[PDB]
């Protein structure tokens, strides 16, 4: 009984540190969102051809956007809880080889298999995806972000330089960083309800 | 009975109500219910879009 | 109207939150209080002991 | 008489440990309730079609709800008093075979 | 719990909202959203030309 | 969040500690007490001696 | 029996419970569970980093 | 901008400092308190003495 009591308190503290880590990761995803919003805005106006031209006055916008994508790379790399990188591909959900998931096993209980598995990914290439992102699209819509000259060519009907596809993939990036950020809030709810179980059963 | 007082529940209600005044501290001092994603993921997923 | 609904989701009705805060803070002070009563139970156990 | 006295005190302690176990199980059912309330809320708004659409902005809600159901599975599995799982189907009321209650 | 109060978030919301009233101070007292280049580089790059 | 977890490690929930302190202090006073009973055993040995 | 009273245990429970009220004295009067490294080396080794 | 960084170095965020001050003052009053408990230990030593 003592074993399970003390280990159950320590299981609470384990879950609590888990909350903390997740809060850090998620904060990095907050600033990720704000940046991607800026990006989306820059894309909308950069898709306001007819007035937003000179094409080097899109180069300037491109430069800005490329700086923002560099910041997404930054956040994905420098985000660390006790030195441990999270957002980068270390913690992919499920590759074609499930032997290389490397989940975030948290210890949650004072006994065997009372654990939670968590995964996380995003970086510059966090745009649309099927198993990998894609080639000409779906990652460089978050790394390269066309509008260098590459909208004055064509408008909506090219699928790799058209506004509709590009912006759509920004909306995918927002949607799936939003999705990843939406899992982990629920994970925090899991851990709070858990700690309530741990204090009750503990008592 | 002495070596383990039975008002350990009191520690849990203190560490929950104290833990909740502070959720209202973060939630008030920014105006946002989804200050922290662990309040409602749905409202985040919608509100972002 | 988007800003309106967006605010209905995230932005708080701070009056209700403040009432919630005062409330929960009273529950906290009540709980610390009931430690001030709870720990005082075995000293009377020491009283029949002496 | 001594037999029944001592065994009757120990019968008290037996019942008291029984209370404790039940309090643990029931606490797991408390957090179960809170989760199911969240679920119900998510269902009401998710049933607020006309405004709660994009359909992937229901996928997101679905993901959340699926996480909550995973938590119900969690609580039903990890709830243990002295290592003993309670909430899972070990302690079914009455099957078609009452020899396995 | 005492040696580190949990309303450190409060310091961050104070040092962000306070930090934002002043961005409105500089931004208002000149009339310009691109008073400081760190608001939108695009609008600068266009507006200069 | 680092400060938070760091505090969860080192910094104490002083309510729980105070209950622990009152508790253990009662165990102490109870123990000194049981010296006040324990040393009184051989004086009755002197009583049947006289 | 007289030359060695059997409540020597009492001296040990006194010198342990007395020894523990004071661990709570040092531990409370600084707020820190790892005031003294001899409480949990792991929490020190982590918390330092 | 020089004044700004210069202030970031020397000038204090007095809110944080005030929280630090209230905090440390509580640690002080807690410590004097634990003298009020600590000195009370040998008088019970005088109690088993009498």
């Amino acid at each position: 009984m003592r074993g399970q009591i003390r280990g159950l308190e320590m299981a609470s503290k384990n879950s609590q540190d888990g909350i903390s880590l997740i809060q850090t990761a998620e904060g990095a995803l907050t600033e990720t969102h704000a940046i991607l919003q800026r990006v989306r805005e820059l894309v909308v106006q950069a898709g306001n051809t007819g007035t937003q031209d000179k094409a080097t006055d899109l180069q300037s916008i491109q430069d800005e956007i490329s700086a923002l994508t560099d910041e997404i790379d930054g956040i994905s790399n420098r985000t660390e809880f006790n030195g441990k990188k999270l957002l980068d591909g270390t913690y992919k959900v499920d590759t074609a080889t499930p032997a290389n998931q490397k989940n975030l096993v948290f210890q949650i209980g004072a006994n065997a298999t009372q654990q939670i598995s968590v995964n996380i990914e995003d970086m510059g290439a966090d745009a649309l995806g099927i198993k990998e992102a894609d080639g000409s699209i779906a990652a460089l819509h978050s790394v390269n972000d066309l509008d260098v000259t590459k909208f004055a060519d064509n408008a909506a009907d090219c699928a790799d330089i058209g506004f509709d596809a590009q912006l759509k993939v920004v909306d995918e990036a927002i949607y799936q960083v939003s999705s990843q950020r939406a899992k982990l809030g629920a994970v925090q709810n899991r851990l709070e309800h858990t700690i309530n179980n741990l204090s009750a059963s503990g008592e | 009975i002495n070596h383990n007082i039975a008002a350990l529940n009191t520690l849990n209600r203190l560490s929950s109500n104290n833990s909740a005044s502070q959720k209202n501290m973060e939630k008030l001092s920014s105006g946002l219910r989804i200050n922290r994603a662990g309040d409602d993921a749905a409202g985040l997923a919608i509100s972002e879009k | 109207n988007l800003t309106a609904a967006e605010s209905r989701i995230r932005d708080v009705d701070m009056a209700k939150e403040m009432s919630e805060f005062t409330k929960n803070n009273i529950l906290s002070q009540a709980s610390q209080a009931m430690l001030a009563q709870a720990n005082q139970q075995p000293q009377n156990v020491l009283q029949l002991l002496r």
